[PDB]
């Protein structure tokens, strides 16, 4: 029939949307780590007010190379322009050298796509079914797409590859942030596919996930931080899911092995998570409590 | 060639007639042929002009649309010799030849809807 | 004789596509180059979800005969029986609020929304693209009930009431299941337009 | 014997479908080889309809001998009763300013609609073209009025006046369940051509 | 001419069309044809006004976005020096011309759908 | 216009290899207005500016299309006819830009 759903964000949740923005229109903090997201009409317009357009314009076709040079924090700076003004045209803010964002809607408010929601239901349903046909049920259960998150929701992380020693991919990410509470729809046509039967398939792919994955990063220092933090039986039970993109690959070792070779093609002949700074815990990314009511 | 003609009666198969062919769908032709038979009919001389030549190319584009948008009309005029007989016309490009066509086209026309479900 | 006018205002709350005319675009109104929502699509979403709700047998689905109720309220002939559509869907065009705001608020018409193809044990990213209008958007609609019995109005309409509510819990358009369709109605208006009928 | 010329402009509301022609194209005229609404659509659904408005027996049903006052308007002449119309429909045009704002814009007067026929216990839903005329484009028409009697011309026009609003929330063309045909009437102007009758006080709306 | 029917015959391959053409891979382009037409015969004189001219390149324009969307399109007009035609047809602006233009098109489309799966 | 296009075909890369990924939200921008105050067109130069940053290709792009002044002299006349005019132009760079490709 029809069910609504609430989404606990445990760990950071991104979905790729293909817009990578660089260091053109961002203005960040070397001392307070935030980044301001900035209004394009706005900023223009305030330059326009101050007849320097030709400077912004001339600074932006050529960069200076210089790294300290390079940057629109810098450009507003020796364009004077208040840290009140500069202030004041700043479209919104969160905690670099490119961005990613999340998708945005023409209202420009950031939502999870109920594809990538029904693709991470059916990859469960795939794994513990073994593909019992999901090819036909995949039309008979649909999922609405999110209803809109408020900015601040939002946060910037740093890609960690957690490993023996934590490595940090170069580039970041904007993801929701913890604990975020979204609720969407959905509607059931195929009753034989109970909301239960979802619910322990879930259930079994995260354990199975649990013995294929989690366990082998033991040894880890900030790997068994995130483990500790909240129980991991007690996280089994509930429905956990890994959402949209940046979710580790995987979401027999041996054939594990081949695979992994196969779709990596060093790489032709490694857990993703992200390290906060401000309490010094780390979060893989994509893991979310699901429930239903 | 009027065993083309008489062969109409020869595809009365069962209960359809050349695989289902109704006048429905050869009205166009119909209408084609005999708008091109007045302007014959204002042509006094025997030599054809050449506008009337492309004329009867447009025809016979034509013929080749119909056959491909239907089947049954298809085989009518692959099998009463339609496309051989337009091209001889086209090519004596003579105005008397032309309505003998025009004339068993009436005959194979009205036959056909002499037999109609 | 008497005909009752319907005036409502559709407001889509997830992304939507109808995409008739398909890089796989949607339908629009070329004197506005303005989306719609082709009232076809509203009556053909409607009898298929009535006829869920009520019987719909297998055999009833191969020869197409639909329940009495539902053939009788939006007409079908096709069994023999003669049977006038009681009810007319209309198409329906985006609002002058809507439209306003949208200029004033520097509001995108569509979006285009990635849709990325990954395969298991290849993992290929073959992104598509697929157009959606503007969430939140309203349209004004018309539904033109027509009276042919002083007794069927109560029923009929009881049904349309319904059915409505039934609209906004299901998805309009293509794609249904992966989050498009799903609209709401808003400022429904009943006024009968010719007759005598007491509304 | 005097005749009452009505003029006006139909503007098309929803897409607009007659299909005479037919894959299967509407009715599209051939010195301008634009689309125009024959006249004998509007003249059957304006019928069809005012019928309908009065009463109608099964019996009366059989072989189309209907209400006496529309009979009068539009004439039956078959159980050997002396009727000839007295209001005659004309056919409708595509008016030049349509044609002059849509090439200032460039535009089409006809679209081609898709549509998906779902077949229940089959899931294939087959496509099917439809072709209809544009949205906002207009049409002029003129009606002609015969008064064969003159203390029914009130009465008369009180039909018709019924029957011109019954067509704006009516659809008129092809299948317009599906959403097409809606249509509307403005700048009506009544002048009488012939004769010397009043019609100032007699208005339609 | 009808230099069409000899393209469409030489492109039955092995029973591809054109490597996999298909009418319905055609249709805004004769849709606009189809609108320039109507336009085209509402005309009197021969001479045609700047904003035909313009609507001329605009379905030029249609055809290079519809080659290069469509490789079997793209072989298609290649071939049938379509884009020579029509450029020929821009410099010369002549309203007979393109109602040969026309009926050109029309063959092609109405040969093609002639072979068809 | 198609002249620029076929003769930037460096013998074939267009502007040293352009791509319509690139002029996407250009593209969006370009449609937007033309649903349709001078300062959204502001706002397109303003855009111009952003991709040409993004792109040295796109930059070179532009300036053989003489972008920038065409822009500049639209928002001079505010006449409604130009800026379409205008767009019709740049769909047909785009357009011709698509034909000559990879």
């Amino acid at each position: 029939k029809n069910y609504e759903v609430v989404i606990k964000t445990l760990g950071p949740i991104h979905i790729g949307s293909g817009q990578v923005m660089k260091k053109q229109d961002y203005i960040y903090d070397f001392y307070n780590s935030k980044v301001y997201m900035i209004n394009g009409n706005k900023l223009v317009k305030f330059l326009k007010r101050k007849n320097l357009l030709y400077t912004y314009q001339n600074f932006l076709r050529y960069p200076p190379k210089n790294p300290r040079e390079n940057g629109l924090k810098d450009y507003l700076d020796a364009q004077n322009v208040k840290q009140s003004e500069w202030e004041a045209f700043v479209s919104y803010s969160e905690k670099l050298n490119d961005l990613h964002l999340m998708v945005r809607d023409g209202q420009n408010k950031v939502y999870l796509p109920g594809s990538s929601i029904k693709g991470a239901i059916k990859t469960t349903l795939v794994s513990k079914y073994n593909n019992e046909k999901n090819k036909d049920i995949y039309s008979k259960i649909k999922v609405s797409d999110s209803k809109p998150i408020d900015e601040s929701n939002l946060a910037i992380y740093q890609k960690i590859d957690i490993n023996k020693s934590e490595k940090s991919m170069p580039l970041y990410r904007e993801c929701i942030d913890v604990n975020t509470e979204i609720k969407f729809k959905l509607t059931i046509e195929d009753e034989i596919y109970s909301i239960n039967e979802i619910e322990q398939s879930i259930q079994d792919f995260y354990k199975n996930y649990y013995d294929k994955w989690l366990v082998g990063f033991k040894e880890t220092k900030g790997g068994r931080r995130f483990a500790l933090e909240g129980g991991i039986p007690d996280v089994l039970n509930q429905n956990i899911l890994f959402l949209g993109a940046g979710t580790g690959f995987v979401s027999n070792r041996k054939q594990a092995k081949q695979d992994s070779f196969e779709i990596l093609t060093k790489m032709k002949e490694a857990l993703k998570g992200t390290t906060n700074q401000s309490r010094h815990t780390s979060y893989q990314q994509g893991m979310c409590k699901v429930s239903f009511q | 060639m009027t065993f083309a003609h008489e062969v109409v009666k020869s595809n009365v198969k069962n209960q359809v007639l050349f695989n289902g062919l109704t006048t429905s769908k050869l009205r166009n032709l119909m209408e084609q042929v005999n708008r091109l038979y007045t302007i014959a009919f204002n042509s006094n001389e025997d030599q054809l002009n050449e506008e009337f030549i492309d004329e009867l190319e447009y025809l016979k584009i034509k013929f080749y649309y119909e056959a491909g948008r239907e089947k049954s009309v298809d085989e009518f005029l692959k099998k009463t010799l339609m496309f051989p007989i337009i091209d001889r016309v086209i090519k004596k490009e003579s105005k008397k030849f032309f309505l003998d066509y025009c004339k068993y086209f009436e005959a194979l026309v009205a036959y056909a809807k002499y037999y109609q479900k | 004789y008497s005909k009752i006018k319907i005036s409502g205002t559709i407001e889509v709350v997830t992304g939507l596509h109808i995409g008739g005319g398909g890089d796989s675009p949607v339908v629009r109104d070329l004197q506005t180059k303005l989306p719609i929502i082709p009232g076809s699509s509203i009556k053909g979403k409607m009898r298929n979800l009535l006829a869920k709700h009520f019987g719909l047998k297998m055999k009833q689905e191969s020869h197409n005969q639909d329940d009495e109720r539902v053939l009788r309220l939006f007409g079908s002939s096709e069994k023999g029986n003669i049977q006038r559509a009681r009810l007319q869907i209309s198409d329906a065009f985006f609002s002058e609020k809507t439209k306003e705001h949208f200029a004033q608020n520097d509001i995108a018409y569509t979006e285009t929304k990635f849709e990325n193809t990954i395969n298991r044990l290849t993992a290929v990213a073959n992104p598509r693209q697929i157009e959606r209008v503007t969430r939140g958007s309203e349209f004004d609609f018309v539904f033109i009930y027509n009276v042919d019995e002083e007794s069927q109005v109560e029923d009929d309409f009881e049904n349309i009431e319904k059915a409505i509510h039934l609209l906004e819990n299901d998805y309009l358009g293509g794609g249904g299941t992966r989050g498009n369709g799903r609209i709401q109605f808003k400022d429904t208006n009943i006024e009968t337009v010719v007759g005598e009928y007491d509304s």
